[PDB]
């Protein structure tokens, strides 16, 4: 077939995506009754695989690569900790695994002025959804990787000290740059880790809410699945700030719109978003996690 | 004498997972954060149920762009962050002198204090 690289410390990662997703995303809309409560169980079990296998990819700093003789991925790093923290009360995640993680972002990867940097780019670039785009990464990176210590922080503060620090410092570049953005990807994702701290406020939060078209989506040119991810964020940012108003034309927009290739963000960040819409919003719309969790 | 958690510091942390309760004369050591500078023994001891002091993390320069642009100076060997402890060297602009003292274009990094030199249209 086609020759395409093969860095399974990647590829284990983008396996494991639908299969913790798709459970998150029932769990959290208590909706296994309709979907088969018996498949819970081999779910739970197809993750705790993906996890375990993962553990082979771990190097002794406790960063992902997808080859044990590649160096470390920021990147990929921020994603296993993302994923794995979605799994903790789900299979046992080993804490010094996680917030070993954590804690090599923090003190390795994280400049002075709060910017994670990727030093080592992830193989399968089609895996990282809207980041592949070039500009604006200081600001997109850092807050891909921000969310991702936002997952961990109850975990791991007592784990990592440094934790809190490291987020509050983070969250300080982000809004120092936030005006300046272009990009609708980039005011969308670091819009939502904003909005997690409570620091989107004032003119940041009138531009993150005036940069959407026709009051329902982000999107920038290009790739369509990079807008479906971008709004996902924007729907999660908008719950964060309980604004149930904007709310409901965002959700039929992006349910308006999963798998194959390229597809691992939009994946991931749909069903988060949306899991989260119909846990949170009251008398939410009716809203497909089969092709999530096959067989 | 037991000891419990080691302390924090700013822009830095232990290298270890810290334990719940730490045995007499056990020890922990510290790691600062990328571009910052431990300053002090980077080690701490339990005894007597007290810690040793921790040390320090000193600061690096995040070299102003542009301050760098109101004195009408750049950087010198151009390719920015410093350590504390680094040299960093400017030259003034084109068409531009040297207003500051002789020396001045190049200078010492120190937790996060970098002196810029300033030049002036001749």
């Amino acid at each position: 077939l086609i020759v395409t690289p093969s860095g399974a410390g990647e590829q284990n990662m983008i396996g494991m995506t639908p299969t913790v997703i798709a459970v998150h995303y029932l769990d959290e809309t208590e909706q296994w009754e309709k979907f088969g409560l018996e498949k819970r169980q081999g779910a739970l079990e197809l993750i705790k695989k993906g996890y375990t296998q993962q553990l082979a990819f771990r190097q002794p700093s406790s960063a992902f690569a997808a080859f044990v003789k590649r160096a470390p991925s920021t990147w990929l790093t921020a994603y296993v900790v993302k994923v794995f923290s979605l799994a903790v009360n789900l299979i046992a995640i080993d804490s010094q695994v996680l917030c070993g993680a954590v804690k090599w972002l923090i003190l390795e990867k994280q400049k002075p002025d709060g910017v994670f940097q990727e030093d080592a780019p992830v193989i399968h670039q089609e895996m990282i959804g809207g980041l592949r785009n070039n500009n604006e990464k200081d600001m997109a990176l850092t807050a891909f990787v921000l969310i991702s210590l936002q997952e961990a922080k109850d975990i791991c503060e007592e784990q990592v000290n440094s934790l809190p620090g490291s987020i509050t410092k983070a969250g300080d570049f982000l809004e120092a740059n936030y005006m300046n953005l272009q990009r609708s990807y980039t005011v969308a994702i670091a819009g939502y880790a904003l909005a997690q701290m409570g620091r989107l406020k004032g003119p940041l939060l009138n531009k993150f809410l005036t940069t959407a078209k026709d009051k329902n989506r982000w999107e920038d040119p290009g790739k369509q699945l990079y807008n479906v991810e971008a709004t996902s964020y924007a729907l999660l940012a908008l719950l964060q700030l309980k604004d149930f108003d904007f709310v409901p034309p965002v959700v039929r927009w992006l349910n308006e719109q999963g798998g194959g290739y390229g597809s691992t963000q939009a994946t991931f960040m749909v069903f988060q978003a949306l899991a989260q819409y119909q846990k949170d919003a009251p008398d939410h719309q009716e809203l497909d996690v089969s092709l999530q969790l096959p067989s | 004498g037991k000891c419990g958690p080691p302390p924090p510091i700013d822009n830095g942390d232990i290298t270890s997972f810290p334990l719940s309760v730490y045995a007499p004369a056990s020890s922990v050591e510290y790691q600062c954060q990328n571009l910052y500078q431990l300053e002090g023994n980077k080690r701490i001891t339990c005894r007597n149920g007290q810690w040793s002091e921790p040390p320090k993390c000193l600061h690096p320069c995040v070299i102003s762009r542009e301050i760098m642009e109101n004195y009408n100076i750049a950087l010198r060997w151009t390719a920015l962050y410093s350590r504390t402890g680094e040299s960093v060297e400017f030259v003034c602009k084109r068409g531009y002198r040297l207003s500051s003292r002789s020396h001045t274009l190049r200078t010492t990094c120190w937790d996060g204090k970098l002196e810029y030199p300033t030049c002036a249209k001749r």
